């Protein structure tokens, strides 16, 4: 068990600090749930009893897409998905060193394909929040504006010892399981009119969807006669790799109609045109999302194609397909994994963010707004979940 | 820079802990069961018409033995029918829709379930004549024959009715094939209600005819040996008998083993891919049964075809 | 910045530099401001523009340092300046394509009048700079025309051109 004191009163001088901090989370210790293992060998018990100091008069300017805590989580998820999947087939690139003599040529041809074999079983799947705590010496401080702009500076600063819920949910194109926001749809980019940073809405309403597959796969008619010996049963007629989602159009349309109207306000009233994305691999193409070693690339081209203009006010078929051979968001490389599993697989999510990239140039004329989704940087979806905090380290004279 | 990982092709197996390459078996099979099935249709066809004529003619069908004789070839060709049908299924699919199907599916099994039934009422008729000299008089009417007919074939179409509550095809794998979707809400009560009827009515119920009836038969052997054209008599009945259990009751077997591959019986895969190869050949000796009750009549007999026993030693 | 030259039709090689070692986030964006690839993790964007089944990169130098840029099939009008953005830097490259070719395919008897057709781009001045096996290195303007071509004047004459001294060589097809 764990225990740490509390500080009855201090406000020192303020230092960026880059310690290591110790996750948190309630385990069971007892399920062949995996993040239950990995949790067991390396987590603690949650605080019982949080406690957050509100600091009156205090401002501070967090700075979020500089933030060296979310580098961290980044790393520590990263050694989960060494322990949870473990691949049939793990081919990663290997190259050493080829240079002339930037003067001389540049011809780096010279890499190596090394490929692990590892046995493949399939394991249970399903996200746990955790809690990070500060070291000893430490402090972690949270605003509590509701606007909160990004990388600017709040004024309702309160500190704290240990953060909400965290789920190490990794999925692209619609955040996934976690926090909400607490009264108004906000946008948040590093930069606009760059043109590079993606952009990062937080809904404040969940967006329920249900990802499942059609256990009709298994044939249950016998032909109890003349054939039952070729065509017998149980077997396979279906695809079993396939499946579909649903997403409630008549609340769906409300939410993303807030979107348009915050881009309006910021961007000085032009046509927003959203559309499906330019291609590329297809965890970018395509949604992707996790759920018993079910990858699910479920195609978005009928949720992104609406253009808009002012004046706005049930089942979307969702397509999706059960990959085998998947990148790795973890460095560069592929896994090939194993078959799919026995059974209907139910995957009844939640949806509280939304990654969106933009497309702005001056070949094209005056006004448009094309906004293609984006994410795949997974160091971008916990900016998206790490952005009220911020890991200071306060000297004691004592 | 070389990497070796470009594959489209998938296959369709869930994920065990034994992989298990089941063979499909159905070409190999549809190479030998075509031209097989179609040279039991021309034995079978010109075999019971034959076995058809005799007896409406030539015989006079003056006993209740002679009816149950002409209702057994009746049944055989309600089973030879359907034969050109899947002979021509091995070798394709199922080109005929469904709504044919639930009157062809009812039609092979009251081939089948009727065959039994008029041996066994052979059995009995024969037993009576025996044993209950006095009683069989009384009961051996030629009217009496013919309404326990018409009762044996009522019962017939009654034992395959489960089999036509749904017979819906469905392009399922390759083609079309029309298996018989029974409610999936009671599904294990009637899977196991199908393996028992066949046994029990084919093959628990003619042994304990066969058991009960050929000791009393076989008492009149004991006593005394005055009568041949008694003994002789006994030769046929019993012959059929023994045939149709030479090969319906491998099949039988092995249909309970279909079913009863749980904790029942054997659970290996391995032992489930030898049975794919036993459950067709069984039911293929099974198929050929119906040419084979009058190649038994020109043997076995001796009313029909006694002057060639003679001419042929 | 530097400059390479096309072939009209291969591959090209433009590399951005990168001494971080931590496979850190670039983009690829034209004079007009045009998405082309990008980095998203560890995964590659094709961004819209339309050099979309033509863009490549070798992902397995991205934990290096070196962000090649691989296009296919190049035509005369994707003559454009790239700028990279790694570190938040602008590494400005220049890209320069263009063709040459004849028209008469095979129809070149023994004294007929020789014709040639350069395809050069806009906004560029080239300088024909051709070599013969006959010691015949005739320079001029951008179009050529010789009145002789017999026998002894076929084979894959290699001619090149001069721009910001950079040349690349050809071939021309003589068939008489
Ligand atoms: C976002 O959050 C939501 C919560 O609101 C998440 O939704 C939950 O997701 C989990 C994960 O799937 C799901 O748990 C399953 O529930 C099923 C129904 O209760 C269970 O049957 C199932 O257990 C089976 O599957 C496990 C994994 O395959 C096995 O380890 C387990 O032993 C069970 O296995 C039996 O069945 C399988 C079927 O194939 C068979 O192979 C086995 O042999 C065995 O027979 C899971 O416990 C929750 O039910 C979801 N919550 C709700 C309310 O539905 C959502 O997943 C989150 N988003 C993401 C991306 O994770
Ligand atoms: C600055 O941040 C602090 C963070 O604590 C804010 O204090 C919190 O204010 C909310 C209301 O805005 C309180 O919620 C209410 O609490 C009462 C009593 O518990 C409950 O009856 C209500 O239903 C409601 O939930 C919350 O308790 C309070 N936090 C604490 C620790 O007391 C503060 O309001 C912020 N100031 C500004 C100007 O935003
Ligand atoms: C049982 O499994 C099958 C497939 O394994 C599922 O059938 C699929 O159902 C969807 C919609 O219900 C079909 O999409 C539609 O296809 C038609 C024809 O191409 C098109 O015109 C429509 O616009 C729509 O896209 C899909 O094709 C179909 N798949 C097949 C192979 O037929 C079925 O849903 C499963 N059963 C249950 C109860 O879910
Ligand atoms: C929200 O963030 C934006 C930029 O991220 C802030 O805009 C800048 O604000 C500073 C002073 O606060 C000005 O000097 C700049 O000129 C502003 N730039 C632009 C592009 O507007 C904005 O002030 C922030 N809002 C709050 C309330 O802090
Ligand atoms: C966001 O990016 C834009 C570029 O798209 C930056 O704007 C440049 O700012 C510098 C100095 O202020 C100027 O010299 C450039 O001419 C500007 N470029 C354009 C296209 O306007 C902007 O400064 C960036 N903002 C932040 C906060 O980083
Ligand atoms: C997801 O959407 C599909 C498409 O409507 C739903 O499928 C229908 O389900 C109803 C049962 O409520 C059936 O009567 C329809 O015949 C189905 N349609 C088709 C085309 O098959 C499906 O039920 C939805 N799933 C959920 C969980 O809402
Ligand atoms: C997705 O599944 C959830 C739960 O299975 C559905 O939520 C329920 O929906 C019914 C009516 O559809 C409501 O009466 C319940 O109160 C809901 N329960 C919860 C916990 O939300 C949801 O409707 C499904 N979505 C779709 C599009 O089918
Ligand atoms: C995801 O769905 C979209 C939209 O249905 C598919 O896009 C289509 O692309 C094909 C081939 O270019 C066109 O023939 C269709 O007209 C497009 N859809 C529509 C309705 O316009 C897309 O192919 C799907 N994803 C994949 C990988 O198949
Ligand atoms: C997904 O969305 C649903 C929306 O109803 C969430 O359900 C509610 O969540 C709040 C927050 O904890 C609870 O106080 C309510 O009691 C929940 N409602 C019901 C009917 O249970 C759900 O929690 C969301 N999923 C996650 C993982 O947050
Ligand atoms: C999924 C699939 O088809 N898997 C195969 C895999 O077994 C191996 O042969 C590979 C070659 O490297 O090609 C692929
Ligand atoms: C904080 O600011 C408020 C202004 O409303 C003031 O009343 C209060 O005294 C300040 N707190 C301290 C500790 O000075
Ligand atoms: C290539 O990879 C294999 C396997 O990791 C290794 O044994 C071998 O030494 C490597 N070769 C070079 C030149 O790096
Ligand atoms: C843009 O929107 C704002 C909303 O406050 C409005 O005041 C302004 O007049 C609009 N400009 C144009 C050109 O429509
Ligand atoms: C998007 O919808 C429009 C009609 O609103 C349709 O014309 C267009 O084809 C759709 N997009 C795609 C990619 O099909
Ligand atoms: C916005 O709405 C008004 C009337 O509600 C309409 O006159 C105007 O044309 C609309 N704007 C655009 C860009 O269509
Ligand atoms: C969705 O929003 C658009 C916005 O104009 C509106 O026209 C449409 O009627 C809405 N659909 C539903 C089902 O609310
Ligand atoms: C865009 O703006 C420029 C400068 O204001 C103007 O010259 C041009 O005509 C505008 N484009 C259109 C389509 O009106």
């Amino acid at each position: 068990d764990n225990l740490w004191v509390t500080v009855y009163y201090g406000v020192p001088v303020w230092k960026e600090a880059t310690t290591t901090l110790f996750c948190a989370s309630d385990a069971k210790a007892y399920k062949a749930e995996v993040h239950n293992v990995w949790a067991t060998h390396a987590c603690v018990p949650t605080d019982p009893n949080p406690q957050e100091i509100v600091l009156e008069n205090v401002t501070e300017n967090f700075n979020m897409w500089k933030n060296n805590m979310v580098e961290q989580m980044h790393e520590d998820i990263i050694s989960l998905w060494d322990q949870s999947l473990k691949p049939c087939v793990k081919l990663t690139p290997l190259c050493v060193t080829l240079n002339c003599i930037d003067n001389t040529s540049y011809r780096l041809t010279s890499c190596n394909t090394s490929v692990i074999t590892q046995a493949c079983p399939k394991v249970t799947f399903e996200p746990i929040p955790i809690h990070y705590c500060t070291p000893a010496g430490y402090a972690i401080l949270k605003c509590n504006g509701k606007k909160f702009n990004g990388t600017g500076p709040c004024t309702n600063v309160s500190t704290v010892q240990c953060t909400h819920g965290i789920k190490p949910v990794v999925s692209t194109q619609l955040l996934l399981n976690g926090s909400l926001a607490e009264e108004d749809i906000v946008i948040r980019s590093e930069n606009l009119t760059n043109n590079a940073k993606t952009i990062i809405v937080q809904l404040k309403d969940p967006v329920d969807i249900n990802c499942t597959r059609p256990n009709n796969n298994t044939r249950k008619s016998i032909h109890i006669g003349p054939g039952r010996a070729f065509y017998a049963t149980g077997d396979i007629i279906g695809d079993i790799r396939q499946a579909h989602c649903n997403l409630s159009r008549a609340q769906w349309n409300d939410t993303l109609s807030k979107i348009v109207t915050k881009l309006r306000e910021q961007f000085e009233n032009k046509t927003i045109k959203f559309q499906p994305p330019s291609g590329g691999d297809p965890e970018i193409v395509f949604h992707s999302f996790n759920c018993g070693g079910e990858f699910f690339y479920c195609n978005t081209t009928q949720l992104f194609n609406s253009t808009w203009t002012n004046n706005t006010e049930d089942t979307i078929t969702l397509p999706c397909r059960i990959k085998q051979i998947v990148n790795m968001w973890q460095e560069v490389g592929k896994a090939m994994y194993a078959p799919p599993i026995k059974g209907k697989i139910k995957c009844s999510s939640n949806i509280t963010g939304l990654l969106l990239t933009r497309d702005g140039g001056n070949n094209e004329m005056n006004t448009t707004e094309i906004f293609r989704p984006g994410g795949g940087d997974m160091r971008d979806n916990w900016r998206s979940e790490l952005y009220k905090y911020k890991v200071v380290r306060i000297e004691p004279l004592g | 820079m070389d990497y070796q990982v470009s594959s489209p092709i998938y296959d369709i197996n869930y994920y065990t802990s034994e992989p298990c390459q089941k063979i499909n078996v159905k070409q190999i099979a549809a190479r030998l069961l075509p031209p097989l099935y179609s040279l039991v249709f021309i034995f079978g066809f010109v075999g019971n018409m034959l076995v058809i004529l005799i007896l409406i003619n030539c015989k006079r069908l003056k006993s209740m033995t002679d009816i149950y004789l002409l209702n057994l070839a009746i049944s055989d060709l309600f089973f030879l029918l359907t034969v050109p049908f899947w002979a021509h299924y091995a070798a394709a699919q199922w080109d005929f829709g469904n709504t044919m199907c639930q009157l062809l599916t009812g039609l092979y099994f009251i081939g089948f379930f009727s065959g039994i039934f008029f041996i066994i009422l052979l059995t009995i008729d024969r037993y009576l004549a025996v044993v209950h000299a006095v009683f069989a008089l009384k009961a051996r009417t030629v009217t009496f024959g013919v309404v326990t007919s018409v009762i044996t074939w009522v019962v017939a179409v009654f034992a395959s009715l489960p089999g036509i509550i749904f017979t819906r095809s469905q392009k399922e794998g390759l083609h079309y094939t029309c298996s018989s979707h029974f409610p999936y809400s009671q599904y294990q009560f009637w899977k196991n209600f199908q393996t028992l009827k066949i046994v029990i009515l084919g093959l628990v119920l003619p042994l304990l005819v066969m058991v009960i009836c050929y000791s009393g038969i076989l008492k009149t052997l004991l006593r005394c040996r005055n009568e041949k054209k008694r003994h002789r008599a006994v030769r046929l009945i019993f012959t059929i008998m023994i045939v149709y259990f030479l090969f319906w009751a491998p099949y039988n077997i092995v249909l309970l083993l279909n079913t009863f591959q749980e904790f029942f019986g054997l659970n290996n895969c391995s032992s489930s891919n030898r049975l794919d190869q036993a459950m067709q050949v069984t039911e293929t000796l099974g198929m050929t049964h119906c040419c084979i009750n009058p190649i038994i009549y020109a043997f076995v007999g001796e009313k029909f075809r006694n002057y060639l026993l003679v001419f042929f030693q | 910045k530097k400059v390479v030259l096309g072939k009209k039709g291969d591959t090209v090689e433009l590399t951005c530099t990168a001494s971080q070692k931590k496979s850190i986030q670039f983009h690829w964006k034209n004079s007009n401001q045009i998405k082309i690839l990008g980095n998203q993790g560890s995964f590659l964007t094709k961004g819209p523009s339309k050099l979309n089944d033509r863009a490549d990169s070798r992902r397995s130098l991205w934990d290096q340092g070196n962000f090649p840029l691989i296009i296919k099939n190049l035509k005369i009008e994707d003559s454009d300046t790239y700028i990279c953005e790694v570190e938040d830097q602008k590494e400005e490259v220049q890209l320069l394509v263009f063709g040459l070719t004849a028209n008469s395919d095979t129809h070149l008897l023994q004294g007929q009048s020789l014709t040639l057709t350069l395809e050069s781009p806009p906004g560029s001045s080239p300088s024909v700079q051709c070599r013969s096996p006959r010691g015949k290195n005739i320079q001029g303007g951008k179009t050529l025309s010789v009145s002789q071509l017999e026998l002894q004047d076929s084979g894959t004459w290699t001619c090149t051109v001069l721009q910001n001294q950079k040349k690349v060589e050809f071939k021309i097809d003589i068939v008489v």
